RNA sequence: AUUAUUGCUCUUCAACGAGGAAUUCCUAGUAAGCGCAAGUCAUCAGCUUGCGUUGAUUACGUCCCUGCCCUGUAC
RNA sequence: GUUCUGGGCGCACGCGCGCUACACU
RNA sequence: AAGGGCACCACCAGGAGUGGAGCCUGCGGCUUAAUUUGAAACUCACCAGGUCCACACAAUAAGAUUGACAGAUUGAGAGCUUUCUUGAUUUGUGG
């Protein structure tokens, strides 16, 4: 018996980087409103190739954003972010 | 030079405003106001903090120091505006008079400013914001620097304000003169 | 009453465009002398039809032609003027004569350094 | 002078094409008078528009300047590749196969230009009665594009293999074994 | 040509009294003063390079400061 | 992908290269 | 694995200056739909909003399809109304 055995439901959102500059990259489809990009701005980004990064700011009305990473990215990489939710056990009943 | 970031860690943990950028400078950078000094010797900051703390432990019109570590200092943010753009204060005669009496106090505390001039006075109605390269009253040129301050403040009141127990007209004597705490912080001259 | 450079409002509306250009300052006179393009003609065509069918106001017609001079033929019409993004709705009062349409639709927001 | 119509050729792709140029093919002397339009000043969009309007003497136009503009466009382009509208015009050519081969084929016989041209010639079907003649002319590495023209899957074609019997030359020879 | 390319005419007449702490370039037809030509370019420089005109004061030294280059014991 | 119309390349403030002056040489 | 040399991007003796005022302009920051990384169109790479565009099986056609007068529709338009013309490539499911 251990109530401290916390379970967290992880979620991964993903989007496509599509334009590339010497200091920033911009990414599509991960969000569709400027308000959403702003609300989730603080969560760190990572590539599945293993680089980290962060949101700079909203770009335009369609929810594009531009971001900075540890190094060179390319369209063969994908950009992701992780989120976590608490879960709780369900009760149980006898069987016969 | 990652210490330029990691040095925060003591202050970051011991200190709650995020603050904002105010200005880059040559010797130090300034950002509820934080001052960051500029690899080793700057941990100068202790000299500044103790000096300001002493003067604010006295009754002088100086900002209250709060905290200091790892070449980082935090101070009261100033409400006023820089005196060099003042043009129309409602009581210039008392302002002149009492800026003079401020010098007398420093001399009685054995200290003289190097540049008690409009670049470091902000708007008694005023506060004195820094003390670069201060000297003792005992220094060989103390009177020479002393009289420079008196004439510097007199020139300003003449040129812009046209002004020209207390000092000035309405008091027995026009302006103080050199012949009429250094050992704790021996900045120069014992 | 309103008057324009001494010409009274009631003689306006009767005045043709090629008459009106003789009153205007140098910028307008050069623009017409250099030959204004055909593009207003389609706009003018539509604007007349809306006014003629109107029951009372003619309701907006909308355009990108920000570089178009206000001319007495169009007094009283209601127009939606493009803004690079949105449309702004304006009614052509007589005081607007000789201005450009672009002056009535602000391409940029204020800024306040909040 | 026709330059009163020819001066518009630098921008005719922005919209409806001038009738003074679009009517020009109606004149039988236009095969010589068309040079009076300054065609080398024509924008590629008009060349594509002219290619659609140019539809055996039409091979005298297709090979008389069209293939020259194609080689000039790929050779003069800073990336070494044909422009989209020239490429779209090239793929929009070939409406008569004997004109494509008789004009654009045999006279085209560097390797970077041959590969780009082949990437269009594979983009559409062709009649087998024409392809048999194409193999005979290809049976004459700049000829290695015949290893793509045979990839579409005659007794003279069997004989051409007997007369013809890099990795693309071996690979093309292997594809010629697929029956 | 509106949120205004440039030119011309009349009217309006702001700060600024030789500028704190700091700090840049330079030994002779050189510094500094003054102007022209080219560049880009439909139009549009208070920019860049080159050219000419007028033409000084102060050294002809040092390792004090800053920085560079040679040849084991309190660190 | 191709192409067309309109907009953009604003200023609480910090740092830097410049232009014009404070007059009687 | 402490001495010596040298340099007005070092000093000394000086000159002309910057830093103080107004304006032009580069960067950071702020704002915004975007203020992209000798800019009024294009340039242009940014924003809002419009058109237009492998093969194997099963269906389908000597009319698969192609093109052209006059006129049309939107905030941005051209052989859709009209009706001639040409002759072997179209619609689904698995690169």
């Amino acid at each position: 018996a251990d109530h401290s055995r916390i379970l967290a439901k992880r979620a991964i959102l993903t989007g496509h980087p599509f334009r590339f500059h010497k200091t920033v990259v911009t990414v599509r489809y991960m969000f569709f409103r400027p308000e959403d990009v702003e609300w989730f701005k603080s969560i760190p980004l990572f590539t599945k190739s293993g680089r980290s990064g962060f949101i700079k700011e909203s770009l335009g009305t369609h929810g594009y954003f531009k971001a900075t990473f540890d190094g060179k990215l390319s369209a063969q990489d994908v950009v992701a972010m992780s989120l976590y939710k608490r879960m709780w056990p369900m009760p149980s009943l006898p069987w016969n | 030079n990652g210490i330029d970031y990691l040095a925060l860690k003591t202050m970051l943990n011991r200190d709650y405003s995020v603050g904002n950028t105010i200005g880059v400078g040559k010797e130090s950078d300034i950002y509820r106001v934080m001052k960051i000094h500029r690899m080793h010797l700057s941990r100068a900051a202790n000299k500044e903090y103790q000096f300001m703390s002493m003067l604010y432990s006295k009754g002088f019109k100086v900002p209250e120091p709060f905290d200091n570590s790892r070449h980082i200092v935090v101070m009261e943010l100033i409400e006023g505006y820089p005196m060099r753009r003042l043009r129309k204060h409602k009581n210039i005669p008392k302002l002149y008079s009492d800026l003079m009496c401020f010098i007398v106090d420093l001399a009685n505390s054995g200290l003289i400013h190097c540049d008690f001039n409009e670049f470091n006075i902000m708007i008694c109605g005023f506060v004195v914001i820094d003390f670069p390269q201060c000297i003792s009253i005992q220094h060989q040129d103390a009177d020479y620097y002393f009289q420079r301050d008196v004439d510097c403040i007199r020139r300003f009141f003449k040129k812009k304000l046209k002004y020209e127990e207390g000092f000035g007209d309405g008091y027995k004597y026009a302006y103080p003169d050199f012949k009429r705490l250094d050992e704790l912080v021996q900045a120069s001259g014992f | 009453t309103h008057s324009y450079r001494g010409v009274d409002l009631e003689k306006l509306l009767e005045m043709s465009t090629e008459d009106f250009v003789k009153l205007a300052p140098a910028r307008v006179r050069r623009r017409f002398a250099r030959g204004m393009t055909s593009k207003p003609a389609g706009f003018m065509k539509k604007l007349r039809a809306a006014k003629l069918a109107a029951p009372e106001k003619p309701a907006p017609v909308r355009t990108h032609m920000r570089n178009m001079i206000i001319v007495p033929e169009m007094i009283g019409s209601v127009v939606g003027i493009y803004n690079g993004k949105a449309f702004n709705q304006v009614e052509i009062r007589p005081e607007m004569l000789g201005h450009y349409l672009g002056e009535f639709s602000i391409t940029y927001t204020p800024v306040r350094h909040g | 002078a026709y330059t009163t119509v020819g001066s518009i050729l630098k921008t005719w792709t922005h919209g409806k094409l001038p009738k003074l140029f679009k009517v020009i093919p109606s004149l039988r002397n236009w095969q010589d008078v068309i040079y009076v339009t300054n065609p080398e000043e024509w924008s590629p969009h008009v060349v594509y528009e002219a290619t659609k309007l140019f539809v055996k003497e039409s091979q005298k136009f297709i090979n008389l300047i069209l293939l020259e503009r194609f080689r000039d466009n790929i050779e003069t382009s800073e990336d070494h590749s044909l422009n989209y509208h020239i490429y779209r015009a090239v793929k929009k050519s070939l409406y008569k196969p004997s004109a494509f081969f008789k004009g654009f084929l045999f006279p085209l016989v560097n390797v970077r230009e041959a590969t780009i041209a082949g990437s269009v010639l594979a983009k559409v079907s062709v009649p087998a009665l024409h392809s048999s003649a194409a193999l005979s002319y290809l049976l004459r590495p700049t000829t290695v594009f015949i290893k793509i023209l045979l990839d579409k899957k005659p007794y003279q074609t069997v004989d051409d293999c007997v007369y013809y019997f890099p990795v693309i030359w071996h690979k093309a020879f292997l594809t010629f074994a697929q029956r």
